[PDB]
């Protein structure tokens, strides 16, 4: 019996009891089965349903369709790639030298041309499951720490951030820099400035943000963004900008990627990034909730069209990056997904309803202004949202002056 | 006519029928020494005391000469004090008739009497304490004067009794408290109400003034923010219109009047209804035989503004015109915040009730989680009509910034006009109590 | 070598020119006049000042004293006036020290006005009689083990016009002292002998000032009663030096003279007609004593007062014979003691422990309306605190409470 | 016209002071507790950057060049002393121009308006202007650019610590560490525009 | 007495407390050789700029005192960047402009007027010194952490071997860049703190 | 006594510290001087393949094996002028002395080209061995700098070194890597036609290919930047004509 068995060992973790130090964990453990049953002490006696338990799960649910078809894709990816290379007994050879690839051979799966998409998924799992378990453990740990030692309740958030985290890595990447990226994340960015609801950076984008400035080498180039051992692939934003649509190829199968393939996700990159159609589905739901902005949605996507049409009318001869349209922005790199998911992040953004726009069309520009005049990087989300988490604050200040104003002249 | 667009009707279920009844009898009064802001009291009597209506029972150490006076006829059994004996609640058990009595005036004398006379009558029957001052919430000073007086003839509070039943009994008695009014203000009286009709003082400076919307439309700080925006220079008066109602009465009859009108109802009031009771009855035995078997809270107030009405704080308040019963919400569910709420309540699109319109919920005390930070999905936007920064205001408060929400626009506040932020918090914070303290601060600063 | 000629030319004529210039531009765009300041009302008594003076320093040097308690600069704030004009702004170094009030007819600190602008100045009358006396000891006398009693004779048979309650300032030049010289009485011998105390000595070479309440009342006329405690070094700490004035004081004897300034005017009683009640221990008997006095005799009342005192152990008793006199003489009036750390000479009986407790045991845990009396207080700081938390718990407000502070 | 909307751009953007260079640090770090004051500062730091530039580019390429003075001498080592002395005598003319005298503005900066001279970020900027050889107007443009730059990221500092009201900081961490790690942070924020060669 | 030379290193530490020098700290702390030549380069221009500053003391013209400051203060920098460019090439050139910015270094400035305008030379040298070696203490200390985590050497002596070269150490690309600088300096000072609570800030 | 002791004060110390100032940096010219040769004397015999440690051993090898020449690009063949000083970065800022390219032919990106450069002959007596040619071209994030070392026949490398670039030390860093450089040892400029025919490939070179050389690992922007300064410089525009020259002559 759970609920007794919780409630009978409760008195050893309030103070005074035998086990206080590890109250932290016993509340988060016993809080997540059963509801605290706890009532309205005084101002308003009736509560409204919702807590920030279900707003977190909500968003964490919101990434399950992109998360399987992620798995998927990069599975299918890299099992093209591998019969391309190699065959026979040398491709043989390879899968005895792979352990992603022999225990998917172990557990019943293919790693023959003729896979299904439960083969492909499976060996996608081998790749996604690792990463999100070590990050998972270690921001947890470092969570845990800080609430102890502060004697804190444990907040909620860390579902969403972990799989963030876990969902915008190359599948390829190790697990002690994915161990050290989520430590940066949770304790630079989130937990150094009292935890949940105290921060002004997104920590999923600034863990991010420290392996691609501290380790370029594993979340860049040819060699990461398929997991196939050998083979050397650039993907759609690469190839646009060396250039044209012309130079979009998928060359281990040597098709041509159209606007559906990149719309539905059959092209390498992000484990989770590549389904537009799966993360507008997911997040159609939290907007519909009203738990994510369509405020700030909508003006990602009036800057983002904006600065594209601007680029396209006044053209280049040189740069192709000028020639993509908006409707090819919006589907290659991971631009939906940072919208939908990482730039409607509350505390990041902006508390006002006129500021939030400004914040919106900010990061819509700058992803675009990164990607195409800026030649060192191919894609430019993570930064933006970066950027315009500086500036959202201001935009509050500037909003609330006017209000100031309107107060003081006996009409606000 | 002004329209409110951002708001909410609490859909709780057992809705008073608007009809006026008896209530059962009361043999205990009390006033409540802890629901007057910034009041130090001094006593005048002693338990054992007998005292006569409208006599005076303890009168305020920091608002000289306002008095505090006896309800009704008996005498003092009770002087609760709570903590650094701060003054809870004087209780007189009703016996006798004998009454304090003042001058009467006729209905057309009333309109040009004499503010001084009116303020001098006002304050000796104890009639002064009606009025509540924007900003803070207190009662005025005997030597000041205001501007705008606002008179509250609506109510939206979540099974509020309708006052149109109530004042077409006391037409008279409401029109004659009107043209006091507009006497005693050196300005324009403002009749706040919806689109029904009422009765009309002909004086020019009394005006009426028509609002429209879910609930937050019918209070006084909305109606300020409305009609005569308020400051640190700029002062507001604002008063129901049963205290409206009594002050008619006192000027033509020279008796206080301290007949009430309450509703009764809740999802556990067998019968709700509207009832006849008075001023600071006992609620313990106003409610008796009324409610369902079980635990269940008693409120003077609404659900979401009341005082919670157990021990030496069971009467009704002096500013609440209803009582609100419901059930001590202590049960514990598996998985309870992650199930399809079909009978779950929310401000919000995350469960399923909100699918089925026009369902009405027995809410209970329950808060639906835990303590946390807040984080802001943008619920306070959906239900402040007001011109400000609900989020940015908010974070003010809870960090303690008095001088930042002075700009933000805290004095234009009162507990009650957050009621609804509260209510829709996901972190549970109550925004009422930081307000007040807050408000403190500045007070005593300056 | 000639680019070492070129160079020294070049670093010479560059800052010349530089400085040339700041100086030139300066001469234009400093004011570099004079500048005065005035009371409100325009008086002949103005005041010039040089533009680089500070409010305080010039007010004093135009005869305008102030309580100061750090011989200079902003300390305890208890220097502010109020400007009208020339003051256009407020800095953060008044709104740090004493914080708020938000006083709206423009008071500030009288540390940091500076400087350039005609000065309207409007200050309270008692800052206007300040006067300098010059009085000769009757006697010196000690009445406690660490506490002496003087009395000075007021020149010219003028009389003070203090309140009860008020304070005078002692005023004495650089002097050095040694405890060996003290005549301490056997009645208290014992207490010094046992640290050895006649061992210490102390100099200063700039003059003091320091601050005393005195135990008479307006109506003796003539002379001025202080009772002093000496200073000496923490009995956990013998490190630190002595004091500096009370040494002197002590050294002092009957037929010697001092300078003293002017009363200054704070602490005065209430005219609610309330029941007061008064709290003291140790050295706080002269603020007591003087609204015990100044309330029976002078105003001639019949509200009720009580004292009640905290001693050490009988053997530190003074005033009994006062005391007991006015509370055998009037029915309004009533005084009690209690013990703190009794010895065996003292055959006691009556009350002990902290007089705070004392005081709730006895009278105030069982009193009607604890809120409606005035509570006067003076005494050490873990008295003070004892008694203020006390009053709080019986929900005593802030504004019946008054508390007078020698300097911890 | 497109040169100088291009420089402007650059010295506000790609090369800003503050959060490229990281140059008066000391008072971006000190002074950024409130929006109004960081804005006051970053005014009166655009000023003398704009007054001081174009000034020293006047000096070193009259008499500190190469054969500037007289064919065959260098005076080049004099550099330091003139750009300092230039900026100095600029500062403490400004204190008497405008500050202590109109409107007056001195008493929001107080202690902080004299040390302008040991702003980093002004000597740097000279120095940088000197070693990329500008023109007049091109150095007017720079200075420019580079004191807006130098606002804009001192004000987005304070904004973000106007913010952290409602943060829970370490006692250990409150105030200066957490004020370094904020800037830590914003420095990441600004590497987007690393591989721009505007 | 000692305690005047040692006081700075953690009870009035410059950069940790005061707050003065951060642009060279964030600057040259990549590599031990520029951060001990800039400690190094910042003790001599402090002590005699506080010596010459103190010798002088009652004849400055209060109009232009800090002219003649920075008169003093240049010159003996640009004597120092002379003999640097004559006799330590290699390091003056990675130095680059931070050599001339020991001028607005806040420190000599700073410790020049509250100080040396105050006091007799000798202490005002002493004073100097032991500012000098607060701020070397956080210089050297950063960048100990930097170079050795983002280059696997100290001084130049290989520590960790690089994998580029055979070895089995990846460095942190991060530890370069100026962030890491902020991020150490933060914690240092978290630390610092901690083990001396009276440091701590008051709540507001 | 304010103004004149002011002026006295200001004018004392002025002289006193100029005269130091002054004295001190004229005193260190030379050395100045001498270091920033050394640093580049040591760097052209490194390339030259001659070793040298110390300062004295590097003047001393420097001045037996090395001769500085100026050779005009327009027409390859060497030009009067002080070799050992010439300065070319300078010389091509001015339009006096330095042609702006065009779109189609600023392939490295340089924008200018002084109209002479300055090669080292690298002698073993009275004969020569190989030239030393400096080239540059834009990478990805700086502008990169190299001396290639070819030997008489005009068409072989004997070695390449990067001595000043500004890439991301793990990625772009790598053109100074020695296993790197040490590919180019052996390969030759041009084909059989007598065109340029360096090629930088992407994922490695054939085995014993004698053009091509492994493009850096995951650094296609710097690669592409190697090969652009190699093919420009290689080209009519750069030393194209003096290595014609050379390949039957004029050394
Ligand atoms: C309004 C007012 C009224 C007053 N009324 C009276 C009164 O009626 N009677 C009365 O007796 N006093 C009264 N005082 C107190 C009086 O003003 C003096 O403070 C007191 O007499 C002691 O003065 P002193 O010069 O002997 O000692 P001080 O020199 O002021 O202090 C000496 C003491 O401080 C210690 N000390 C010195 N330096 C240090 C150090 N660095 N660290 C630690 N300890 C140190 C010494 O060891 C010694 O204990 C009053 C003060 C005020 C403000
Ligand atoms: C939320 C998010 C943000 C990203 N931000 C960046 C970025 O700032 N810079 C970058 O180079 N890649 C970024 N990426 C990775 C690219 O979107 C993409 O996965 C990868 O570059 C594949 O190569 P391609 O863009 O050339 O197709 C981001 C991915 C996600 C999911
Ligand atoms: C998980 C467990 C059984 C015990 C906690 C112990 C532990 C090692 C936690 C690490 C992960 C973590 C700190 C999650 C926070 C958080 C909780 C606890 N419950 C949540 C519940 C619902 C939605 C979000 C959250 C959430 O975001
Ligand atoms: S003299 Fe010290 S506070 Fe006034
Ligand atoms: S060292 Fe202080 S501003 Fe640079
Ligand atoms: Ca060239």
């Amino acid at each position: 019996g759970l609920k007794k068995f919780l409630e009978d060992i409760e008195h050893h973790f309030e103070p005074g009891g035998k086990h206080e130090k590890w109250f932290a964990l016993y509340e988060a453990a016993a809080t997540l089965f059963y509801t605290p049953g706890l009532v309205t002490k005084r101002s308003s006696h009736v509560r409204d349903s919702v807590d920030l338990k279900r707003i977190m799960i909500m968003v964490w649910l919101a990434v399950f369709p992109a998360m399987f078809w992620g798995m998927y894709n990069a599975g299918g990816q890299a099992i093209a790639a591998l019969n391309h290379l190699y065959s026979g007994d040398q491709l043989a050879a390879i899968v005895a030298g792979n352990w992603h690839y022999w225990l998917t051979e172990m557990l019943g799966g293919t790693m023959s041309s003729d896979a299904g998409w439960g083969s492909k998924m499976l060996l996608g799992a081998t790749y996604f499951l690792p990463i999100y378990a070590t990050v998972f453990i270690v921001g947890g740990f470092w969570e845990v720490l800080f609430c102890m030692v502060r004697k804190h309740e444990v907040n909620e958030g860390f579902f969403v951030t972990s799989i963030l985290f876990a969902l915008i890595v190359p599948p390829t990447l190790p697990l002690w820099q994915a161990a050290l990226g989520i430590t940066f994340g949770v304790v630079v960015a989130k937990e150094v400035f009292g935890g949940t609801g105290r921060n002004f950076l997104n920590p999923a984008l600034a863990g991010r943000a420290f392996l691609f400035f501290a380790y370029p080498a594993q979340i860049s180039g040819d060699l990461v963004w398929t997991a196939a051992d050998g083979y050397s692939g650039a993907t759609a934003l690469s190839q646009w900008a060396q250039g044209g649509a012309g130079a979009l190829i998928n060359n281990a199968t040597g098709q041509t990627i159209t606007w559906m393939d990149a719309f539905i996700g059959n092209i390498p990159g992000s484990i989770g990034e590549v389904s537009t159609l799966a993360l507008m589905i997911g997040a159609a739901f939290i907007v519909y909730m009203g738990i994510a902005s369509w405020r700030i949605i909508g003006g990602v996507m009036i800057g983002m069209i904006l600065l594209s049409t601007l680029f396209n009318v006044i053209g280049s001869d040189t740069n192709a990056m000028f020639n993509m349209p908006w409707h090819w922005h919006l589907v290659l790199g991971g631009f939906a997904f940072g919208m939908f998911f990482m730039a409607t992040d509350p505390v990041s953004a902006s508390f006002t309803n006129s500021g939030k726009w400004a914040y919106g069309i900010l990061i819509g520009v700058m992803c675009v202004l990164i990607r195409v005049v800026n030649p060192a990087y191919p894609e430019g989300m993570m930064l933006a949202i970066l950027f315009a988490n500086l500036f959202a604050p201001l935009f509050d200040h500037v909003v609330v002056e006017r209000n100031i104003k309107r107060r003081l002249a006996r009409y606000g | 006519m002004i329209t409110i667009k951002k708001g909410l009707d609490l859909p709780i279920a057992g809705t008073p029928s608007q009809v006026i009844s008896d209530g059962k009898a009361i043999k205990k009064v009390a006033l409540l020494g802890e629901e007057y802001v910034g009041m130090r009291p001094t006593m005048h009597v002693r338990v054992g005391d007998e005292v006569k209506k409208a006599q005076i029972l303890f009168e305020d150490k920091k608002n000289p000469g306002v008095k505090f006076t006896s309800p009704v006829s008996g005498k003092v059994v009770e002087i609760n004090r709570g903590a650094k004996r701060v003054l809870q609640s004087v209780v007189i058990e009703v016996a006798g008739d004998d009454q304090v009595t003042f001058d009467k005036f006729e209905a057309n004398q009333l309109a040009s009497l004499n503010r001084d006379a009116i303020k001098t009558q006002l304050v000796e029957s104890g009639l002064w304490t009606a009025f509540r001052t924007r900003p803070f919430s207190k009662v005025p000073a005997i030597d000041s004067t205001s501007e705008a007086i606002f008179v509250t003839a609506m109510d939206t509070n979540p099974l509020a009794a309708e006052p149109t039943v109530v004042i077409n009994e006391q037409s008279e008695a409401f029109v004659a408290g009107l043209d006091v009014l507009s006497a005693l203000t050196t300005g324009k009286v403002y009749v706040c109400k919806k689109g029904t009709s009422l009765p009309r003082s002909q004086q020019p400076n009394v005006e009426e003034h028509v609002f429209d919307g879910p609930h937050p439309a019918g209070l006084a700080g909305t109606h300020m923010h409305f009609l005569y925006p308020v400051s640190a220079d700029h002062v507001a008066w604002s008063i129901n219109y049963q205290d409206v109602i009594a002050v008619g009465q006192l000027f033509l009859t020279g008796e206080l009047y301290t007949q009430r009108v309450v509703s009764l109802a809740g999802p556990v009031v067998n019968k709700p209804r509207l009832v006849r009771t008075v001023m600071g009855a006992s609620l313990e035995q106003l409610v008796d035989s009324e409610i369902m078997p079980g635990e269940v809270r008693i409120i003077s107030g609404s659900v979401l503004s009341g005082t919670k009405a157990t021990g030496p704080h069971a009467y009704l308040g002096r500013y609440h015109l209803q009582v609100s019963v419901l059930r001590e919400g202590r049960d514990k569910e598996l998985f309870g915040w992650a199930m399809p709420g079909k009978n779950k309540f929310s401000v919000t699109r995350s469960f399923l009730g909100h699918l089925f319109k026009g369902q009405v919920y027995n809410m209970t005390t329950t808060t639906n989680g835990s303590d946390r930070s807040m984080v802001p999905i943008g619920n306070y936007e959906k239900v402040m009509p007001l011109d400000m920064e609900p989020t940015l205001l908010l974070r003010d408060l809870c960090a303690g910034d008095s001088d930042s929400a002075v700009r933000l626009g805290a004095l234009e506040l009162d507990e009650e006009d957050l009621a609804l932020c509260t209510f829709v918090c996901p972190g549970k914070y109550e925004y009422g109590q930081l307000l007040r303290e807050c408000l403190d601060k500045i007070e005593k600063e300056g | 070598m000639s680019t070492i000629i070129f160079g020294v030319v070049m670093f010479t004529l560059i800052i010349l020119a530089l400085v040339l210039v700041i100086l030139f531009a300066k001469s234009k765009l400093v004011p570099t006049g004079d500048i005065t300041i005035s009371i409100n009302g325009d008086p002949e008594k103005a005041i010039v000042t040089q533009p680089g003076g500070k409010l305080l320093t010039a007010l004093a040097g135009a005869g305008v004293f102030v309580s100061s308690a750090c011989g200079g600069g902003g300390s305890c704030g208890q220097c502010r006036v109020k400007i009208k004009s020339g003051g256009g702004d407020i800095l953060p170094t008044e709104l740090d020290h004493i914080s708020k009030g938000e006083a709206r007819e423009g008071e500030r600190l009288a540390c940091q006005v500076a400087v350039k602008a005609d000065m309207d100045l409007e200050l309270p009358e008692e800052i206007f009689g300040v006067k300098k006396w010059e009085c000769t000891v009757i006697s010196n006398d000690n009445k406690a083990t660490f506490i002496k009693e003087l009395k000075l004779a007021i020149p010219d048979g003028e009389s003070v016009p203090f309140r009860a309650g008020g304070y005078i300032q002692i005023e004495a030049p650089a002097h050095h002292v040694k405890y060996a010289d003290f005549d301490v009485p056997e009645k208290y011998r014992g207490d010094w002998d046992k640290f050895n105390l006649f061992r210490y000595e102390s100099k200063v070479d700039e003059p003091i000032i320091r601050a005393y309440s005195m135990a008479n009342y307006p109506e003796e006329f003539g002379i001025i009663m202080l009772n002093v405690r000496i200073a000496t070094p923490p009995p956990n700490n013998p490190n630190v030096p002595p004091g500096q004035m009370s040494s002197y004081i002590w050294s002092l004897k009957a037929g010697d003279k001092c300078t003293i300034s002017g009363p200054f005017g704070e602490f005065f009683a209430k005219d609610t007609d309330a029941e007061m009640v008064f709290i003291g221990g140790g050295a706080g008997m002269a603020p007591m004593r003087s609204h015990i006095f100044d309330q029976l005799k002078r105003l001639k009342s019949k509200r009720k007062m009580s004292y009640w005192y905290g001693a050490r152990s009988k053997r530190e008793m003074f005033y009994v014979e006062d005391f007991d006199g006015l509370a055998a003489e009037n029915d309004n009036f009533v005084w009690h003691c209690a013990l703190s750390d009794p010895q065996p000479e003292d055959n006691w009986t009556g009350y002990t422990g902290f007089i705070h407790n004392v005081l709730y045991e006895n009278y105030l845990k069982d009193h009607e309306a604890p809120e409606d009396c005035e509570y006067y207080m003076c005494g050490p700081p873990m008295m003070n605190a004892a008694v203020i938390n006390m009053l709080k718990n019986l929900g005593v407000e802030e504004e019946n409470i008054l508390l007078d502070d020698f300097g911890g | 016209m497109e040169h100088y909307i291009s420089l402007l751009v650059k010295s506000i953007f790609i090369e800003n002071m503050a959060l490229s260079f990281f140059l008066g640090m000391c008072t971006f770090l000190a002074v950024s507790k409130k929006v109004k004051t960081s804005f006051g500062l970053g005014i009166a730091v655009i000023v003398v950057l704009t007054i001081s530039v174009p000034v020293n580019n006047l000096v070193y390429n009259l008499v500190l060049k190469p054969d500037a003075l007289v064919e065959g001498v260098d005076l080049s080592f004099l550099n330091f002393i003139t750009f300092i002395g230039v900026i100095a005598a600029l500062v403490q003319i400004l204190e008497m121009i405008l500050d202590r005298f109109f409107p007056p503005l001195y008493n929001a900066l107080g202690i902080f308006l004299p040390l302008i001279t040991v702003n980093c970020a002004i000597f740097g900027g000279v120095s940088f202007m000197v070693q990329r050889d500008y023109s007049f107007a091109e150095s007017v443009v720079y200075g420019f650019g580079s004191g807006v730059g130098w606002m804009l990221a001192i004000v987005a500092l304070a904004g973000i610590r106007e913010k952290m009201k409602y943060s829970d900081v370490p006692p250990g961490l409150r105030g200066l560490g957490i004020t370094f790690i904020t800037a830590g942070l914003m420095a990441l924020g600004f590497m987007s525009f690393s591989g721009v060669q505007l | 007495l000692k305690k005047s030379v040692l006081a700075p290193v953690l009870d009035n530490n410059p950069i940790a407390l005061q707050v003065l020098g951060v642009c060279s700290a964030l600057a040259v702390t990549t590599k031990l050789e520029t951060a001990f030549v800039m400690t190094l380069a910042v003790m001599f221009v402090t002590a005699l700029s506080n010596f010459f500053v103190s010798l002088i003391r009652n004849h400055i013209p209060n109009s232009v005192r800090i002219i003649v400051q920075m008169a003093i203060i240049a010159s003996l920098v640009i004597v120092v960047d002379q003999i640097l460019k004559a006799y330590l090439y290699d390091i003056s050139k990675q130095l680059s402009v931070f050599v001339g910015l020991i001028i607005t270094n806040c420190i000599v400035m700073g410790r020049a007027e509250a100080f040396a305008m105050k006091s007799e030379p000798i202490p005002s040298f002493i004073d100097g010194i032991g500012n000098g070696l607060g701020y070397g203490f956080v210089l050297m200390t950063v960048g100990f952490f930097r170079e050795l985590l983002g280059s696997g050497k100290l001084f130049g002596l290989e520590v960790l071997p690089l994998i580029s070269n055979g070895g089995w150490y990846q460095p942190n690309g991060l530890m370069l860049l100026a962030p890491s600088a902020f991020f150490l300096i933060g914690f240092m000072i978290w630390a610092i703190r901690t083990f001396k609570p009276e440091q701590v800030e008051a709540k507001e | 006594d304010s103004i004149k002791k002011t002026l006295f004060v200001v004018i004392a110390l002025s002289l006193v510290c100029s005269i130091i100032v002054s004295a001190a940096a004229v005193g260190l010219r030379d050395k100045q001087k001498e270091n920033a040769a050394l640093d580049k004397q040591s760097k052209i015999l490194q390339v030259a393949g001659i070793e040298a440690k110390g300062s004295k051993q590097i003047v001393e090898l420097f001045n037996k094996s090395i001769e500085p020449r100026l050779v005009d690009f327009n027409t390859g063949d060497f030009v009067e002028g002080d070799a050992a000083n010439y300065d070319q970065r300078k010389a091509a800022k001015e339009a006096s002395e330095s042609i702006k390219l065009t779109a189609e032919q600023d392939k490295a990106k340089i924008q200018r080209r002084a109209n002479v450069g300055v090669v080292y002959l690298v002698k073993d007596g009275d004969k020569t061995s190989k030239v030393i040619l400096p080239v540059h071209g834009n990478g990805l994030w700086s502008m990169m700098y190299a001396f290639v070392a070819v030997e008489t026949d005009g068409n072989t490398v004997s070695g390449l070194t990067y001595y000043e670039q500004g890439e991301t030390p793990g990625l772009g860093g790598e053109v100074e890597n020695p296993a790197w450089r040490a590919q180019w040892v052996g390969k030759k400029l041009f084909d059989e036609n007598h065109k340029p025919a360096i090629k930088i490939v992407k994922g490695g070179a054939p085995q014993g290919s004698e053009h091509g050389v492994d493009g850096l690992s995951g650094a296609t922007l710097t690669s592409n930047g190697v090969q652009n300064t190699f093919d420009f410089w290689l080209g009519d525009m750069g030393f194209g004509p003096f290595l014609t020259k050379v390949r039957d002559g004029g050394l």
